[PDB]
């Protein structure tokens, strides 16, 4: 191949009747064929057989298929969102979660020990409540991941804002990193403090002009309390009446006043705000990685159960007998997907019926056209035997 | 006279041809490689199609050089002329073909790895000409030299 | 005479070839430099590639001068005219191709830093065309050097 990159184990799920025979190799059993014949003998075939549950009716069988198709999508949507997040943060491999161990066992091996797993799910529950149950668990786990990720972005916004106050640039920068009683006045009846943000060139001009700029200004009040890289920050002490006159006269000169006035409760509340933002984001990040791996293993088990159930159910509907159906899951080596899909189609497709058989073989992963991509849902083409292609 | 200009034409025309090919294809490829860096090798094979026109061209040109130096006349000059032109026109024209096909075929190479052989085949039809210019020219060179003679 | 034109073709054309290549390369490099600023060294490697063509051309030309006499022969004359042409028009063509490939390939530099060498592999293919010119022109010069014996 070269129309798609694979570097992680790929899976095709098939279910076939246990009386079947391949016509691509007549004189073979289906099980023997998978191992020996299929893609140059390099196919790894894994067990995936599950037994009978309790089926409502034939009538009920129909309702179950429809739901299974829908829940399978929905879980698939969720598991993709969890993986996209873990990948996005780059604090956990981006190069795994396609063949990253579930229950600390390699993924093709995990499927090999997958025979219908128990977490809360038993073979003596009804099929309708297993379809429902599973979906409820998957939706809860994802909604949790979405909320904590939502919270983590609101926390990033707060940490940037707070930081800017702590040292940024004077157009919103509020002071609390300078706390001196020699640069600010407090407990004062006549005096107040106005901070003036001044361009670096203009610093000399400010130093000369300020006392005479407004009337009634404390002289030798100019001190550089803070400095950024574009602006210089000065403290000026003056009369409360005269603050209006300074802000206005200063703007004409091309100085930018920063309205700040010294009070203890503001200074303390700016430092706390910065502190709580940092603490909130850091807690959220660890919680976000821990939660996403734990949620991921549970949803993986949930998803494969719907795929196992579904393929069995769809077999039961289309073929009827035999009551137990031969399900295998085949782990395909990278870039041998195209060859795999074709050999199974040729061999088994005849059982589904000649009407069912269409040629549109091939695969386009680029958005140039939307033909050449099998799914029973579309009227454009159909799978010719119960086959799902699973791409992690 | 015309014989020198033969040498010259061979080199002018086929260089330019190959340039045209390399440019046109190049831009398409350079663009494409950002989607999938895995088509590096594939993509190069269209570009190398225009590289081979010129090397044939050097073989005919070099011959004429040996047969030149001396003051000739009409007879050698026109037969050397005609040989130059031959490598010249195939180089120019095939070179031209390749860049066009090549660009649109970068989409072919990308989506189709199995109709990639089809893509080569279109390009490969242009390479037929390079041969025609060259074979006819080689024949011409040996016969051309008589030296002088109006 | 026809010597003066030899000089003319080789130094005009190949100079413009180099100019084209640098200009074009430049426009891409300057867009790209804001985006990624430490990929400067890599960017720089394409620009100089078209620059080395000129220095060949001008050496061919200093020789060609010497090979012009005042005796005047049409056929010795014509090999100098014809010689100049060959490095001129090949030089121009390498330059035209190199700036197009060069431009498109800085987009490559930006997005896929790691596979930058794939752009180079493409670019360098139009240097063959200069070698082809160089070789043929040199021989032709060498034959010519006789100060046009009539």
């Amino acid at each position: 191949m070269a129309t798609a990159l694979y570097t992680a184990n790929d899976f095709i799920l098939i279910s076939l009747p246990q009386n079947a025979q391949p016509v691509t190799a007549p004189g073979s059993k289906t099980d023997s064929w998978f191992n020996e014949t299929l893609i140059g003998g390099r196919a790894f075939v894994s067990d995936f057989k599950i037994p009978e549950f309790k089926i409502g009716s034939l009538d009920t069988l129909i309702v179950e298929s429809e739901e299974l198709s829908k829940v399978d999508n929905q879980i698939g949507a969720s598991i993709g969102k969890i993986i996209e997040i873990l990948q996005g943060l780059n604090e956990t491999s981006t190069n795994a979660y396609r063949t990253l161990p579930i229950n600390n066992m390699p993924v093709p091996e995990y499927l090999e020990n997958f025979q219908w797993q128990t977490r809360k799910f038993k073979l003596d529950k009804s099929i309708k409540d297993l379809i429902t149950l599973i979906s409820n668990e998957s939706s809860q786990l994802d909604a949790d991941v979405r909320a904590t990720y939502a919270n983590y972005n609101s926390a990033k916004t707060n940490l940037a804002a707070a930081e800017r106050k702590k040292t940024g640039d004077l157009s919103v920068r509020s002071l609390h990193d300078i706390v001196k009683p020699e640069d600010f006045v407090l407990n004062s009846e006549h005096l107040t403090t106005v901070l003036v943000a001044v361009p670096k060139s203009l610093k000399s001009d400010f130093e000369k002009s300020y006392e005479t700029l407004s009337k009634n200004v404390v002289p030798a009040s100019a001190s550089v309390i803070a400095e950024d890289a574009e602006y210089v920050l000065f403290n000026v002490h003056l009369f409360k009446k005269n603050v209006q006159e300074f802000t206005t006269a200063a703007r004409e000169k091309k100085f930018i006043p920063r309205e700040f006035n010294y009070s203890e409760e503001l200074i303390d509340q700016l430092k706390k705000e910065h502190d709580s933002a940092a603490s909130l984001e850091q807690s959220l990040r660890v919680q976000l990685v821990r939660l996403a791996k734990t949620a991921y293993v549970d949803v993986f088990i949930n998803w494969f159960h719907i795929k196992a159930l579904r393929v069995y159910v769809e077999s039961v509907l289309r073929y009827g007998l035999p009551p137990h159906f031969n399900i295998k899951i085949i782990a395909v080596p990278p870039k041998n997907l195209s060859k795999c899909k074709s050999e199974l189609i040729d061999a088994f497709g005849f059982l589904g019926g000649n009407a069912f058989m269409k040629d549109k073989k091939g695969k386009i992963n680029k958005q140039d056209t939307s033909l050449h991509q099998y799914a029973s849902l579309v009227d454009t083409e159909y799978e010719p035997f119960v086959m799902y292609i699973i791409n992690l | 006279f015309f014989g020198a200009i033969g040498c010259a034409s061979a080199i002018i025309f086929t260089s330019l041809g190959a340039a045209y090919g390399t440019a046109k294809s190049g831009v398409g490829i350079c663009a494409t490689c950002v989607l999938r860096p895995d088509l590096l090798f594939k993509n190069i094979v269209p570009v190398i199609m225009a590289g081979i026109i010129a090397i044939y061209g050097l073989v005919v040109s070099v011959l004429v050089c040996y047969s030149l130096g001396q003051k000739q006349a009409l007879y050698t000059g026109f037969i050397q002329l005609g040989a130059g032109l031959s490598v010249g026109l195939s180089g120019l024209a095939a070179g031209f073909a390749i860049g066009i096909v090549g660009d649109a075929g970068v989409r072919g190479s990308s989506q189709q790895p199995r109709l990639f052989v089809g893509m080569i085949l279109i390009l490969i039809f242009a390479e037929v000409l390079g041969l025609y210019g060259l074979i006819v020219a080689l024949l011409l060179n040996s016969r051309a030299t008589q030296d002088v003679v109006c």
